[PDB]
C-alpha cells in the first residue's frame, strides 16, 4: 500500500507525476505517464540513469549514517543485489540509456533521428 | 515496430502485456492454410448462401 | 569494503558477488579485479528484530503501565 507521490511541475506549469512503490519483495518501482498512458520502471534502472556512480554512492545515499536499520540493509541489498540479478549486462550508464532508448524509441518519436 | 511497441510494452506492464498477448493468442496465424482450403469450401457454400443480389449500383 | 550483510568491491564501489556464489577465496569485483574470500569474509550476519508493532495486545499495554 505504501508509496510516494511527487507531483513535479515544468516551470510552464505544465506537470507530472511520478509515484514511487514498495514492493513486498523488497524491489521499488517507479510510476510514470506518456502518452497519457501509465509505464513502470525499476527505480535502480532510473538512478543509474541519472548519473555515473557507484553502488557505494546509491547505498550511502539513501541509508549513509543510518547503518543500524537492519530492515533497511535488507531491503537495499534486495534491491541492489536484485538490480544484478536482472541486468548484468548494464554494466554502465551510458549502455543503461542504450537500453531506455531502445525500449522507448517506437513511443517517443524520436527514431531516424536520435 | 509494433513488436518493438510490445517490448516496451513489456517493459511497463506485466499485466496490460498480458493483456494484448491474449489479442495476438486471439489472432494466431489468422487464416490457417489447411484450414484456408476448409474455409474454401466453406466459400462455396457460402456461395449457394450467398445473397446474390444484383449490380446494386448500376440497376 | 563490507558492511553489514552488503560487501562493496573495494576498488571501485560495485556491491560484488556474495563469497558464497564463489569457487575461488578472492570474489572478484565485476568492475575491479580484487581478490576476496581468497581473502577471508565478513562473517555476515545481521541482529534482525521484530519492530515492536506486528503484536498488538492487551499484554503490550501490560508493558506500557
Ligand atoms: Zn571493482
Amino acid at each position: 500500500h505504501y508509496g510516494i507521490q511527487i507531483r513535479s511541475v515544468r516551470p510552464d506549469q505544465t506537470s507530472q507525476t511520478n509515484v514511487l512503490h514498495y514492493l513486498n519483495d523488497g524491489q521499488v518501482t517507479f510510476r510514470f505517464s506518456w502518452r497519457k498512458n501509465e509505464y513502470l520502471v525499476p527505480v535502480v534502472m532510473i538512478l543509474k540513469a541519472l548519473c555515473h556512480t557507484s553502488d557505494r554512492e546509491i547505498f550511502d545515499g539513501i541509508i549513509g549514517n543510518d547503518v543500524k536499520d537492519s530492515f533497511l540493509t535488507d531491503r537495499l541489498e534486495l534491491l541492489l543485489r536484485g538490480f544484478k540479478k536482472r541486468y548484468p549486462h548494464l554494466q554502465n550508464r551510458t549502455q543503461v540509456l542504450q537500453y531506455l532508448g531502445d525500449k522507448f524509441r517506437v513511443v517517443f518519436q524520436a527514431s531516424p533521428d536520435q | 515496430r509494433p513488436s518493438a511497441l510490445r517490448n516496451a510494452l513489456g517493459e511497463a506492464f506485466g499485466t496490460k502485456k498480458a493483456k494484448k498477448a491474449i489479442a495476438d493468442l486471439e489472432r494466431n496465424r489468422i487464416d490457417s492454410d489447411k484450414l484456408t482450403d476448409s474455409a474454401i469450401d466453406i466459400v462455396d457454400s457460402v456461395r449457394t448462401a450467398s445473397k446474390d443480389l444484383p449490380t446494386r449500383a448500376q440497376l | 569494503s563490507v558492511v553489514g550483510s552488503l560487501i562493496f568491491c573495494l576498488d571501485c564501489g560495485d556491491l560484488l558477488e556474495n563469497p558464497n556464489a564463489v569457487l575461488g577465496s578472492n570474489v572478484e569485483c565485476s568492475q575491479c579485479k580484487a581478490i576476496y574470500p581468497k581473502s577471508q569474509f565478513s562473517n555476515l550476519k545481521v541482529v534482525t528484530t521484530t519492530a515492536d508493532d506486528a503484536f498488538p495486545s492487551s499484554l503490550r499495554a501490560k508493558k506500557s503501565v
